[PDB]
């Protein structure tokens, strides 16, 4: 049960945040609310639009997704640290240290004729904190990886530097279990949350009741496969905001999109799903290897990669429940016709590919020549 | 927290009650007063105040 | 022996303001000549001998639709830029901070 | 050097006789508390000072 909001403005998906909050309530006044958000900007819009309508807006969180995840990690997994071992300085105060000792290996020889030219630490200092940042960003997108040098096996098809970042990150660990400090982390750490969270029972202790989304156009799929599993035993809600109305995405295989015809509602109604279901479903509107190249609107087809990733990512899910809620625009100045072509998926571009078109040149649509839109 | 008391008789009852107007914190006693209402009118049904 | 790409094509031009009219010409250079190939008739005559030349005509475009979205990163730089760029992605080999 | 001084005066203040219930703050659990709370009052009709 993960409802995932589609819409086209953000006025919409406000006044569904406020129906919501309104038609149910929380019992304890002490409470929190917990909305995920990116930046500082969309907290404080929030607050004042909640805050204009309802009279006041008090006592409502704005966490990070990381922090998010991770605070649902020690709430319901057991003796887990109320902060993580790895943080995106530690790894490079440690380092710092590790890498004197690491030298003289017989694979180090490039660090090794890097840093023997000579020593105010500021060489070892800037390659201990790209290493630190670079070993976070694996942490977050990539863990597979990680999980093979903890054995320290080498995967294949992969480029060259893995030779001198895997026996790093060995060592790395075996220097953190020296120390003594806590053991877990985030590469294997979810796979153990989502095996005890998938089959247990209906009630764990301490989770809210629900929590929303807004603002959000990046997510990683293990935050996604996390969120997704624990939207099994409380109410979530995603708040996603595209520009296009019908699916905009790629392909994977010649079978998989016959399974794409999941059903998507209308927020009151009945169902709704692009048009010509079989044959613009076949058809050259989806190549056979990779996405759609007759995108529509080049604009979107030229802009929208992330785009096209993230509903990619959120049209493959399983449990959710995947609901609309739409509003037209009238084409009458410039601008509205732009977004109006960009929202319906038209193409209206004049090429002249024959000669009758190329000399005739009223098809296009009349301009007002006292318009001040664009 | 505020300025260095040197003696315990400098934060008698009539001294914290002259600083209090000769700092202007009144303000603070009915705007606040006034949040937490406005909150909990919201938050707790049939609130009586 | 191979077609190359937009972002593998060096060119080291002396001054800033050669860089940008350079930029200017071959973006709109490309654009004439992929509305020349796709409407299949032009009047310039080089244009026309590239077009006499060109055998897939659909194929041509799709390149050519593609460098002009990959232009936003072309290569039409100086000498200084692009030793700056090579050190510090080489700064392993050149002994550089970072 | 200052942590005698302070070790006390935190045991000091932290068992006050405020308003003869709910005082002596060390009997007050987690379950009852909120700290650093954040609102907003939206005024219309110009506040006259």
């Amino acid at each position: 049960m993960l409802r995932v909001y589609h819409s086209n403005r953000l006025d919409v998906l406000e006044a569904l945040m406020e129906f919501i909050v309104e038609r149910e309530r929380l019992d304890d006044p002490f409470e929190p609310e917990m909305i995920l958000v990116q930046s500082t900007g969309m907290a404080q819009w929030l607050q004042m639009t909640l805050s204009q309508k309802f009279g006041i807006a008090a006592n409502i969180d704005f966490p990070l997704p990381a922090s998010f995840i991770w605070d649902m990690f020690v709430r319901v997994l057991p003796e887990i640290p109320k902060e993580s071992a790895f943080n995106k300085q530690s790894m490079s105060w440690k380092l710092m240290t590790l890498l004197p000792q690491l030298l003289e290996r017989e694979d180090f020889t490039l660090l090794r004729h890097y840093l023997t030219d000579d020593s105010d630490k500021r060489k070892l200092f800037q390659l201990s904190s790209k290493a630190a940042d670079l070993f976070d960003q694996y942490l977050v997108y990539r863990p597979d990886w990680l999980a093979q040098w903890e054995t320290g096996h080498l995967v294949e098809g992969l480029g060259e530097a893995q030779a001198w970042q895997a026996p790093l990150w060995k060592a790395l660990v075996e220097y953190t279990h020296q120390l003594g400090q806590p053991r877990w982390h985030r590469a294997n750490l979810y796979q153990r949350f989502i095996e005890t969270l998938e089959s247990a029972t209906t009630c764990p202790p301490g989770l809210p009741s629900r929590v929303f989304i807004c603002g959000i156009s990046a997510l990683p799929p293990v935050y996604l496969q996390a969120l997704q599993a624990l939207g099994k035993h409380i109410e979530i809600h995603l708040l996603f905001t595209n520009p296009c109305r019908y699916y905009w995405g790629d392909i994977k295989d010649p079978a998989y999109l016959a399974k794409l015809l999941t059903r998507q509602r209308r927020h009151s109604f009945e169902d709704r799903e692009l048009p010509l279901f079989r044959d613009s479903e076949n058809a050259g509107q989806l190549f056979n290897s990779d996405g759609e190249q007759d995108v529509g609107n080049p604009l979107l087809a030229s802009w929208g990669k992330l785009g096209r990733d993230y509903i990619y990512l959120l049209s493959d899910l399983e449990s959710s429940q995947e609901l609309d809620a739409f509003v037209d625009v009238t084409p009458d100045n410039l601008l509205h016709n732009i977004q109006s072509d960009i929202l319906e998926l038209e193409n209206r571009a004049v090429a002249g590919v024959n000669i009758e078109e190329f000399s005739r040149s009223d098809n296009k649509r009349p301009l007002d020549p006292l318009d001040s839109s664009i | 927290s505020n300025w260095l008391g040197e003696d315990s008789s400098a934060y008698t009852q009539q001294a914290m009650a002259a600083a209090m107007q000769a700092h202007r914190y009144d303000l603070q006693y009915q705007l606040y007063t006034l949040a937490l209402h406005r909150y909990l009118r919201h938050r707790i049904a049939d609130y009586d105040y | 022996p191979r077609p190359l790409t937009v972002e593998e094509l060096l060119v080291v031009t002396f001054t800033e303001a050669a860089t940008a009219e350079l930029r200017g010409r071959i973006r709109s250079n490309i654009h004439e000549l992929r509305i020349a190939c796709l409407r299949e008739t032009t009047d310039n005559p080089l244009y026309e001998r590239l077009l006499e030349e060109i055998d897939d005509k659909a194929q041509a475009a799709q390149w050519l639709l593609l460098a002009e979205r990959q232009m936003d990163e072309a290569a039409v730089f100086t000498i200084h830029g692009f030793c700056q760029r090579m050190l510090n992605l080489n700064a392993f080999e050149s002994g550089m901070l970072f | 050097q200052w942590e005698p001084v302070l070790t006390e005066w935190i045991t000091a203040v932290l068992q006050a006789p405020l308003n003869e219930t709910g005082v002596s703050l060390s009997q007050l659990s987690a379950r009852n508390k909120q700290v650093e709370m954040e609102f907003y009052l939206p005024i219309s009709e110009p506040l006259i000072a």
